[PDB]
């Protein structure tokens, strides 16, 4: 509903050209700091720390990336940085104290999306990746090695995956499907649609797994996101019987990304989009939208925790450019998101009331405050 | 130069602007009126809903203004007490030719029942041409006679400042001689670019400052009902002064904000004159000075001074008094606290556009108007505790 | 009357003419008062025994059966007429028994002319045995098949055999001139085996005389057709086969090369493949060349050493000699020191003898051993002994 | 005669001032000295004025007296600053006397703080040999760092020797005090400097050192220089420099200042320009505020060598001016860039040139990568190369082709294998990028945006018709029929690439069929009838294929759409012959991924080929063994021979021998006799246990193919000579035979 201007950024060089999921962020030392990590089609991998405008390590790998990730993929504790190329290949990496991996795995080809996470409930974390042709396949590290499991065949493109709390309280995997579209894939140890009218082919994105309470992302979602490029957004709740409507919302922009931040840091999540053209949309559960135009066009979007400066996590949006810059944005914190005065901020203590009684018409509420605020004495 | 504590400002709307405005482009109306170059005017304001407010910027469409106009300023003000009314004044130029032929549009709804209306002052217009270059449109109240009057005071190319009176017959706006109510502005060498008239409230007596394009400020003491000079002060600065206040910190001074040299405060004006100075310390390493306000904004009930930068900054400096007794600093301007935009910095106002007695800092900048406000948490205990400390004091100190 | 024409002319078949040279005599006591008009056929078969027996003589040193035998031609055309006669019928089955005699008669004194072409011919150097078969065939053409009712059966096949073994003879006298090895081979087979069936199976100047011509035949075919028999045979088993026959010329000319060691011995023929059976399809050639006058049959060791261009010079340049078929040339090489003994019983073939020894020209004995050689071989006495 | 008085002060410079009136008496008289103007002059005996009131005297003669007194005037004036100031100092015991005649630290003689100026300044009303002066005004007083900076280089330049000193005034203290700023303060200077090679001493300078034997004294000729600043006005004080140096000295210190001037202006334009002012301070709005300005060589270095909307809607000097020169070159930097694209726009839209490699780089940075593919290449047994280099350019250029059918157009890179296709639209452009790697091909698709959903909605069609599979299928399905039609174990690849490919796209038009066939052989062993037919294709109308080595049949046709068929056949467990074969369709017409009962149907004549080529065809594969073992049971194995084979009497190949075949039966058993006793390595008695049927065969030592038979059978009576074959090596074969068969007839007849 209103609009800002966010004024602190940092400027990172960066020369090449990536697909729009090659980019991440994550801890990748495992020092409890989210590090960048970026993904060229030439084969090599950036990763970027503290507040520098050169890489932080540059590792090399072999083929054209399509997807990097970082998280527990060989269940061994750790975090590690997973990169899958387009022809047929998977690398880990092991950055935790040039660059060559330390390990090589061939897979199928046509590789487009990548997961990982725990889909069935067992504790051990698997691998799951979508591919150009509407094929969808699990995997798990076997103690070592990566052993293969379930693939699902689909008909509309896939987009997204995403890994979120099912109706009973368990991991369910979801796929992107054109028209506004999606698919639950079922459990690997054949797979249903649901649709949510416009153009068949439009393309469409997905995200899932949304806090809702403070401290509650060891175990809690069903609340998901969908958006699609002609220019519509959805927040979707699971339920059981049905997907309840929260809220849709039109605009007049090429949606191409959705990601979700904690900017106001109140535990809950807040959904953020972003166009072609560089007009950002940051959207509570409530429907309120704030806007953020940063005059560029833009091939590829981020949002997370981030360690800038002075080696502390902080929300951060991340810019990729056509001028081989690549925007960071951290002060990015709002004290709230609708707009309210003082008179209204006040009126919900009844400490106020308390206060006015014993002291014994807003135009002489308005006075008292300017006297109380101007004249002290 | 290091900001002792962190800005208490969090940002809650922002306009862009089609195209670039200037440092006249600022004016009053609770509403605000922001004017871009190429003819087009904002008014901006806020509304209630219930339980939260929402920016709302209208524009507006004045009449008689080529399409190949470029506005250079803009005024306005309130008529005096005894006469209601609300006056607009604008000054453009038409690009008829290779030399433009300046001029001067002067709006004010005399029908009765919608004079304060704005939508009725669009279409008043009274075209004035110029034979000089406008540079700002500033108003000034003299007490003639047995009551007060607003006159308009207009710096030209020429170096002089055109007074333009209304006709309590005829009903218009016409040129008078300014030797008549204002002898202090005789006399010129360079083009008045900010003048300041500060009136004494309960006082027939005034002061008068104002600086020019070759560093020149002149602040001149004088008397309303006997129309004379009571002494004058002159110094000789470098570059533009882009920006002369008057403030009271008796014990008057002045505020200086030469584009070139660190903002600078003269003390004792009516007692040293232009001597005693107190320069602000590391203020010139943002670029140059564009704007500047003086205002309370700690909530303290005493001043502290804003300069705005082409840097894109809006350092906040406070008055170090006598009271905490430190002769090595003691009567001294520290900085308060610093913030960043992503634009250069053209204006600045300091209105309460919402309504709760809480001033907003308006900011014009080269890409749009951006609205501050004061932390609403930081601000919401203020309140509640200053209450206490007035509930409590009520009777145990007072009965 | 069919009853005693049982006998009749199948008694006759056989050499035995006494049967019915009585018989038809007492004709006139075995025909006792019965139709008179078989009695002038059985008077006309009685001088027809007497044609036969003077024709199987075959003699005729009043002479000659030329119209003699027509005598019986009276008979022949008019033995019906048309105790009185019951007439056609079995009347006229005489009528038609006459018809088949007939051309027997009529092509009898033409065979016993043919007879007498050969008698008168029994001459000169060169009998011409295929104008001689040209001559035949137009006598069997013209009998074929006509006289054929059943009792006549005997001497219908008989005669014909008998010219056929003739023709089977003639064609061969002319067939082995002109070196046709396999048909000449064959044309004795057709006849030997109708030879023995006829004449074995029981003789008059015919037999004696057909057995010599066929013998002389055989004499002559081992001999010229030596080399192809001798080289698929036994090394020394085939001087039997070549020992039971008369004139036998490879064991004679033994006798000459070993006593007297003559050193040489060949038999030219100027000009055809080679030696043996050939396909008519194979590849034939033409018989050219310098050398083309075979050496078919040599019986000492391989033909001269470096002597073969005087075999063919002293034939050519000395062929008045030769041509006469009577005589034996003789000539005298300075170096070979070779005197050859060329003389020719042949139209075609020709015996040369030369010798590695001084002979002079005073060899009267091996004058007469190649005179008697000839006079076996130009066939002289099979055709002048034509009759006793 | 004339007289003139003079003061006592200079008693003892009567000799001293003899050098300083000459230098001053020779300007004006050109060359006791006498003097044309004729003038005679002749020196005579008996606080600033009183000291120099024009007691020795001077006594002339004149054949000019103002003139006269004057020259003494200026002698003496001269001769004040050089005696009475010149010599007056600038400012571990050698470290302080060496320092502060330096200046660099202490404090400067009062003699230069304010008498040195004025007495300088009085010889400007008074004619002096040595004397200046200059004026400025200068806008602001940023210049004086900006002004003193340069004056040191051009003072240094025009002579090194004098050293420059800049003595500040020290806000708060007053005159007297030299020790080597503040809003609205009036800053002073006295930037002055001095050679210091004239002390122990005494072209650059006008004057001379007067007389070295005149008097035997050392004139005080040293030179000096001094820049005074009184707020916004400087004032030079040259002496002894060269009059024309002199005066070039302060023509050059005027036009700097002019200069400096010149930057303040257009520069308070880019102020006024800053809070959006630009009709107020325009250019040229007053030697160098004319038209004609370098406009961007006075933002740079300083000194003498539309704007008005600069930076509309985008030392101070070096810093407000700096950022100027920089906000104008991200201006003629986009535009570089932004008409190299309409330029490629327009001319690829419509107008239906090889670009540069920097070009089409670029084109690819402004575009986005929005969809590619890749399908492997399943030749080369490495991705399990001339042989796949050479097939990996074919398959390349036959897309290339392909991509064209539809509206695409090659790229001509421009020389300083990858291929790029282009195609433009009303929305813009889409761009491929064809390139082959290791062992996979990929392609990817570019674009770049140019009423907006009708290009990017419209780009997923020219990504729906890609067809990277169906097309290698076809490829793959190609690259076979030709190897057939003519190592590389085609059965191996082929499984190879059933496994990767078990269904197959639709969009493809060629086909295949894997299947096994079982054969009965239940005499002849199935690895020896396979080698068997391997030997004799030709005769079967196949072919074989050298693939430890296996070979393989294949055939070939066009059956009629689906054009041509090939076919390619490979081989208790000892008696089955498994047989793989395969059934490959092609397409003709359509070489391109357009967008099986022919298959089938062609697969039935496949098998029933398969039948009949061993089911009938087998027969002579043990045949040949036949004709091996009768070479060198045995009767029963001679009938089954002549069960199958071709067989003529005697009498058909010439008509003569008929005769033979009409005679005895007994002679045939006299003719077995001969050729046993005559040819027993050629003659092969085969009898039958009872004797009743009798046989005889003559073999050949050449002709193989055809052998001649005797046959007996006393029992019946029959009897027949016949020739079997298996025509003119025969003839040769019936000449031994026939010799016999009339030799034996000779032995008859005897």
């Amino acid at each position: 509903m209103r609009s800002v201007s966010y004024v602190q950024r940092v400027a990172l060089e960066f020369s090449g050209s990536l697909f729009p999921h090659a980019i991440c962020l994550g801890d990748v030392d495992n020092d409890t700091l989210n590090e960048l990590v970026v993904g060229d089609t030439s084969g090599k991998v950036s990763v970027y720390k503290n507040d520098d405008s050169r890489p932080w390590l540059t590792c090399s790998c072999q083929g054209m990336l399509t997807c990097v990730g970082v998280g527990d993929v060989c269940n061994k504790g750790k975090n590690l940085l997973v990169a899958v190329s387009a022809e047929g290949w998977f690398h880990l990496f092991d950055l935790t104290p040039e660059q060559r991996p330390v390990f090589k795995q061939h897979i199928p080809a046509n590789t487009k999306v990548m997961l990982i996470s725990d889909i069935d409930g067992d504790g051990c974390r698997e691998l799951v990746v979508g591919y150009t042709d509407r094929v969808v396949r699990a995997f798990r590290w076997e103690e070592g090695q990566l052993v293969s499991l379930k693939k699902w065949m689909l008909e509309g493109q896939v987009d997204s995956l995403s890994v979120t709390l099912g109706p009973l309280g368990l991991p369910e995997l979801m796929v992107s499907q054109p028209g506004c579209a999606y698919a639950i894939l079922l459990c690997t140890w054949d797979v249903v649609l649901h649709q949510t009218i416009h153009n068949k082919n439009v393309s469409t994105h997905l995200i899932g797994n949304i806090k809702q309470g403070h401290g509650t992302e060891s175990s809690g979602s069903g609340l998901f996101a969908l958006c699609t490029l002609d220019g519509t957004l959805k927040l979707m709740e699971e339920m059981e019987e049905a997907d309840k409507l929260l809220w849709s919302v039109q605009v007049d922009h090429q949606l191409f990304a959705l990601e979700k931040l904690d900017v106001t840091g109140n535990g809950h999540e807040e959904v953020v989009a972003c166009a072609w053209d560089g007009q950002t949309y940051i959207i509570d559960h409530n429907r309120t939208v704030v806007r953020f135009q940063v005059d560029e066009n833009i091939r590829a979007f981020c949002a997370g925790l981030y360690a800038c400066k002075e080696g502390r996590n902080s929300p951060c949006l991340v810019y990729v450019t056509f001028n081989q810059k690549i925007y960071v944005y951290w002060e990015v914190q709002l004290e709230r998101m609708e707009s309210t005065n003082l008179v209204k901020l006040l009126e919900t203590k009844p400490e106020y009331h308390s206060l006015l009684q014993e002291l014994g018409d807003l135009p002489v509420t308005r006075a008292l405050l300017h006297q109380t605020l101007y004249h002290p004495d | 130069a290091v900001a002792a504590g962190p800005c208490p400002l969090r940002e809650d709307s922002f306009t862009r602007f089609s195209s670039q405005s200037n440092v006249y482009g600022l004016a009053g109306g609770g509403e605000l009126l922001a004017a871009t170059l190429k003819g087009k005017v904002l008014g901006f304001r806020y509304q209630d809903l219930r339980q939260k407010i929402r920016p709302v910027a209208k524009e507006l469409q004045f009449n008689y203004i080529p399409v190949d106009a470029e506005i250079v300023s803009i005024d306005t003000f309130n008529k005096s007490p005894p006469k209601r009314g609300l006056v607009v004044g604008i000054t453009f130029i038409k690009d008829s030719g290779d030399k433009g032929s300046p001029f001067l549009n002067i709006y004010c709804d005399y029908e009765p029942g919608s004079e304060y209306n704005l939508d009725s002052i669009a279409q008043s217009c009274l075209n004035l041409e110029l034979q000089f270059t406008p540079f700002q449109l500033c108003h000034a109240e003299v007490q003639v006679g047995d009551q007060l009057e607003t006159v308009f005071l207009l710096s030209g190319n020429d170096p002089a400042i055109h007074l333009y009176k209304e006709n309590e017959g005829l009903h218009q706006f016409e040129e008078q001689p300014v030797e008549n109510l204002f002898p202090e502005l005789t006399n010129l060498t360079s083009s008045v670019l900010w003048l300041d008239v500060h009136n004494f409230p309960g006082t027939s007596r005034r002061l008068s400052a104002l600086g020019c394009q070759s560093g020149y400020v002149r602040v001149a003491h004088v008397d309303q009902r006997s129309r004379e000079v009571l002494q004058m002060w002159s110094v000789l600065q470098d570059g533009p002064i882009s920006r002369v206040i008057v403030f009271s910190l008796d014990e008057y001074s002045v505020l200086v904000a030469s584009m070139l040299e660190p903002a600078v405060v003269y003390r004792d004006l009516l007692n040293r004159g232009l001597e005693d100075q107190l320069l602000l310390p590391g203020s010139d390493q943002f670029d140059s000075v564009l704007c500047s306000l003086v205002t309370d904004v700690d909530l303290d009930g005493r001043p502290e001074v804003l300069v705005a930068t082409y840097g894109q900054e809006l350092l906040c400096y406070k008055y170090r008094g006598p009271e905490s007794g430190l002769p090595e600093a003691q009567h001294g301007f520290h900085l308060l606290w610093q913030r960043s935009f992503s634009s250069p910095l053209l204006a600045m106002a300091h209105v309460d556009l919402t309504g709760d007695g809480l001033q907003e800092l308006a900011v014009v900048s080269l890409k749009g108007v951006h609205i501050l406000q004061h932390s609403l948490i930081q601000a919401s205990e203020l309140v509640l505790t200053r209450l206490r400390h007035q509930v409590e004091q009520r009777r145990r100190r007072l009965q | 009357e069919q009853a005693v024409l049982e006998t009749f002319f199948s008694h006759l078949g056989i050499f035995s003419y006494d049967k019915a040279k009585d018989n038809v005599e007492k004709e006139r006591e075995a025909n006792k008062s019965a139709g008179g008009s078989w009695l002038s056929l059985l008077a006309a078969l009685a001088h027809l025994a007497a044609a036969e027996k003077v024709y199987h003589s075959l003699t005729y040193l009043k002479d000659s059966i030329r119209t003699i035998y027509t005598s019986l031609h009276n008979e022949l055309k008019k033995v019906v007429t048309g105790l009185g006669g019951t007439a056609p019928h079995v009347e006229e089955l005489l009528s038609h028994l006459s018809e088949q005699l007939c051309f027997f008669v009529q092509a009898r004194m033409e065979i016993a002319d043919f007879y007498e072409k050969m008698y008168t011919l029994s001459t000169q150097k060169f009998i011409n045995a295929e104008e001689l078969v040209g001559l035949l065939d137009a006598i069997m053409k013209k009998y074929s098949s006509r006289f054929h009712h059943p009792i006549l059966s005997p001497l219908e096949s008989s005669f014909q055999l008998e010219v056929d073994v003739l023709c089977h003879l003639l064609k061969a006298q002319a067939q082995v001139s002109e070196w046709k090895f396999l048909p000449s081979l064959v044309n004795l087979h057709s006849a030997h085996t109708k030879l023995q069936t006829w004449g074995q199976i029981f003789p008059p100047h015919l037999f004696l005389w057909l057995m010599k011509l066929k013998n002389m035949l055989l004499a002559k075919f081992s001999f010229y057709f030596h080399e192809a028999l001798s080289r698929q045979t036994t090394a020394s088993e085939m001087k039997t086969l070549t020992a039971k026959a008369n004139p036998d010329f490879f064991g004679k000319i033994s006798s000459f090369i070993r006593k007297y060691d003559a050193a040489n011995v060949s038999l030219i023929f100027d000009n055809f493949q080679g030696h043996g059976y050939h396909h008519p399809h194979s590849y034939r050639e033409a018989p050219k060349g310098v050398d083309q006058y075979p050496a078919v049959v040599s019986l000492p060791s391989d033909r001269p050493v470096m002597h073969w261009p005087n075999v063919i010079m002293i034939m050519t340049d000395r062929t008045s000699d030769l041509n006469s078929l009577e005589k034996v040339v003789h000539f005298y090489d300075d170096k070979v020191q070779s005197t050859y003994f060329l003389t020719r019983p042949e139209p075609h073939f020709t015996i040369v003898i030369i010798f590695e020894s001084k002979k002079s020209e005073r060899d009267s004995h091996f004058i007469s051993f190649l005179n008697e050689v000839s006079l076996a071989l130009k066939n002289p006495k099979v055709f002048a002994s034509l009759k006793p | 005669v004339l007289h003139l008085a003079l003061p006592t002060s200079c008693r003892p410079w009567l000799p001293a001032l003899a050098w300083y009136l000459r230098q001053n008496l020779l300007i004006f008289l050109h060359s006791l000295d006498i003097y044309l103007y004729c003038i005679t002059l002749a020196f005579v005996d008996e606080e600033f004025e009183q000291l120099t009131q024009v007691a020795p005297r001077l006594r002339l003669d004149v054949w000019l007296e103002e003139k006269l007194r004057g020259a003494a005037r200026q002698a003496l004036a001269d001769a004040i600053i050089e005696l009475q100031l010149l010599p007056a100092s600038l400012c571990r015991q050698k470290r302080r006397t060496t320092q502060l005649e330096e200046g660099e630290v202490g404090t400067l003689h009062p003699v230069f703080a304010r008498v040195a100026q004025r007495w300088m300044e009085f010889m400007v009303q008074i004619g002096c040999a040595s004397v200046s002066r200059s004026s400025a005004h200068m806008v602001s007083r940023f210049l004086l760092p900006s002004i003193l900076s340069e004056f040191t280089a051009l003072v240094t330049s025009m002579a090194g020797d004098t050293s420059v000193r800049i003595f500040e005034q020290h806000l708060g203290s007053e005159p007297e005090i030299f020790g080597p700023p503040r809003p609205a303060a009036e800053r002073h200077l006295l930037l002055l400097g001095r050679n210091f090679l004239q002390w122990r001493r005494p072209a650059m300078q006008r004057f001379e050192p007067g007389g070295d034997g005149s008097s035997g004294r050392n004139a005080p000729r040293q030179r000096l220089l001094l820049l005074e600043v009184v707020d916004k006005k400087l004032q030079l004080l040259t002496y002894n420099w060269a009059p024309d140096l002199g005066a070039a000295l302060g023509r050059a210190l005027v036009r700097l200042v002019q200069w400096q001037n010149a930057r303040a202006h257009l520069i308070f334009c880019l102020l006024s320009q800053k809070l959006g002012l630009f009709h107020h301070y325009g250019q040229l709005d007053f030697p160098f505020l004319l038209p004609t300005m370098e406009v961007e060589t006075l933002i740079r270095s300083a000194s003498p060598p539309p704007f008005d909307e600069a930076l509309r809607d985008i030392d101070p000097v070096t810093y407000h001016g700096q950022q100027f020169l920089e906000i104008k070159m991200a201006e003629r930097r986009e535009l570089e860039r932004q008409m190299k694209m309409e330029n490629l726009f327009v001319t690829w839209q419509q107008r239906s040139m090889p670009i540069s490699a920097g070009e089409l780089e670029t084109l690819k940075q402004s575009s986005r990568l929005v969809h590619y593919c890749a399908t492997a290449m399943l030749f080369d047994p490495a991705a399990w190369e001339p042989w796949l280099k050479e097939l990996s350019l074919a398959f390349l250029q036959q897309y290339v082709q392909y991509l064209q059918s539809i509206g695409f157009v090659l790229v001509p890179l421009r020389p300083p294998t990858t291929y790029h296709l282009q195609r433009a639209l009303p929305g813009g452009i889409i761009l491929m990028e064809l390139a082959f790697q290791g062992c996979y091909f990929c392609v990817k698709q570019f674009a770049l945006e140019c009423l907006s959903m009708l290009f990017t909605e419209e780009c997923d069609k020219v990504r729906d018709l890609m067809h990277v599979h169906s097309f290698s299928y076809d490829f793959h399905l190609r690259l076979v029929h030709q190897h057939v039609l003519g190592g590389y174990h085609l059965t191996t690849f082929l499984r190879h690439f059933l496994a990767h490919h078990p269904d197959g796209p639709h969009f493809g038009r060629n086909h295949i069929y894997q299947g096994t066939l079982e054969l009965p052989t239940p005499l002849i062993a199935a690895h020896q009838l396979y080698n068997y037919v391997a030997d004799h294709a030709s005769s079967y109308h196949m072919k074989p294929l050298r693939m430890h080595n296996e070979y393989a049949l294949v055939s070939a046709w066009h059956s009629s759409d689906d054009f041509d068929v090939s076919l390619l056949v490979c081989h208790a467990e000892r008696h089955v012959l498994r047989l793989q074969f395969f059934v490959v369709l092609t397409s003709q017409r359509e070489l391109f991924p357009r967008l099986f009962p022919p298959l089938a149907a062609e697969v039935g004549m496949a098998r029933a080929r398969l039948a009949q080529l061993v089911r009938l065809a087998g027969g002579h594969c043990r045949r040949d063994t036949l004709w091996k073992r009768l070479f060198l049971l045995a009767l029963a194995e001679l009938e089954e021979l002549l069960e199958a084979v071709h067989a003529k009497s005697i009498g058909d190949i010439d008509p003569q021998l008929d005769c033979f075949l009409s005679m005895t039966v007994s002679w045939y058993q006299s003719l077995i006799k001969v050729l046993l006793s005559r040819f027993p390595q050629s003659c092969r008695h085969f009898q039958s246990p009872d004797l009743g049927t009798q046989y005889l065969v003559v073999l050949n030592q050449k002709f193989t193919d055809c052998f001649v038979l005797v046959f007996l059978d006393s029992h019946l009576g029959k009897t027949s000579l016949t020739v079997v074959f298996r025509l003119v090596s025969t003839y040769h074969h019936l000449e031994s035979v026939i010799n016999t068969a009339c030799f034996t007839l000779w032995t008859r007849l005897l």
